[PDB]
């Protein structure tokens, strides 16, 4: 952020710096930098196979650590995954989601520091 | 440019209009049958299963067939009336705007059932043109100008 | 496969040369026409 | 960091972008048949649950 | 048939978070 880490910690406040996650598909996550006690660490909560969904949260957001903060009640939640159609003698169709994004190397989670 | 330090102003109007017009069109005939092998006849029908192509990184169980002339598509829509069991498996024919499909995403003109007509399978893994919309874009000089 | 053109503005709100809002600020087009036919 | 004691500010911009890109992919083929035992043939079909 | 299961709090439980939580601020 071009902030001097030694004596500018008091500048990590929303009207000076802003952080937002997006999957470029309208799923977003706003972040208020006045609430991370010392670190913008992103961990995730992914369940797969049976149910496909990755939600990525921010560690100890709004928390007076080391208890977890909002945990996953403040998460960018991903689950429009692509499925693929096949043919048989039916023609049952595939579902499209993040595919064409990936052929542009943009399938992924992105952070916008302002 | 962002602060609220500006004079009381009230008289905005639509000053100018530029537009990138869709002037010519293209068509995807997307059906679930391989148009370019034997159909047969009424009494002895054959139903060639659709091969499937992959465009913009999405696999289609169907065949996508390209047309950049209405007449070309019409000739084939007509040829198809004489095979109601092959025509039965059309999902749609969509009308898209011109110049969005890459030539090297298209097979060459392969013949239809017989055929007297040719249709171009659209696949070859490729993407579309991520078109630079220029008729509507203004570089700095041109913007301040307009 | 999927018919949709969304046109965005390059590096909008960005302090370039990173992409700005990218496609999260786009005019999104996809009500394209399809054509009806007849069969027996 | 939380109070409203700060100077009039108006000029936020997307300053930087970092991103964890999904570079390679994996697939679940989820079907209702045991793919790893006998199917049989056309005339004599078997359907492993 | 193959009649399917419904998923809700399951994967939460495999992280020991299936439960009701209180946030004192």
């Amino acid at each position: 952020l071009g902030l001097n880490p030694i004596n500018d910690k008091h500048l990590l406040r929303p009207n000076i710096v802003t952080a937002e996650l997006t999957d470029y598909a309208g799923n977003r996550l706003p972040i208020d930098l006045s609430l991370i006690e010392t670190n913008l660490e992103f961990d995730s909560f992914v369940t797969m196979g049976a149910k496909n969904e990755i939600k990525v949260y921010v560690k100890n957001y709004n928390a007076r650590g080391n208890n977890v903060g909002q945990y996953i009640d403040n998460a960018l939640t991903i689950n429009n995954f692509d499925t693929i159609g096949f043919s048989v003698d039916a023609i049952t169709e595939g579902h499209v989601g993040y595919a064409p994004l990936f052929k542009q190397d943009k399938f992924g989670v992105h952070l916008r520091l302002g | 440019r962002s602060n609220n330090d500006v004079l009381a102003t009230s008289t905005m109007r639509v000053h100018a209009i530029k537009s990138e017009l869709f002037t010519q069109l293209e068509y995807i005939l997307t059906i679930g049958a391989n148009l370019r092998k034997s159909f047969g006849t009424a009494e002895k029908p054959k139903f060639p299963s659709s091969s499937g192509s992959t465009h913009d990184g999405i696999y289609n169980p169907y065949d996508m067939y390209w047309f950049n002339d209405y007449e070309s598509l019409k000739e084939v829509m007509d040829y198809l009336t004489g095979y109601p069991w092959i025509q039965q498996s059309i999902k749609n024919v969509t009308i898209i705007p011109s110049g969005f499909i890459k030539q090297e995403s298209l097979n060459d003109h392969e013949p239809v059932n017989g055929g007297d007509l040719s249709v171009r399978k659209l696949g070859k893994q490729g993407v579309s043109n991520q078109k630079d919309f220029n008729a509507i874009s203004l570089d700095y000089q041109s913007l301040m100008f307009t």
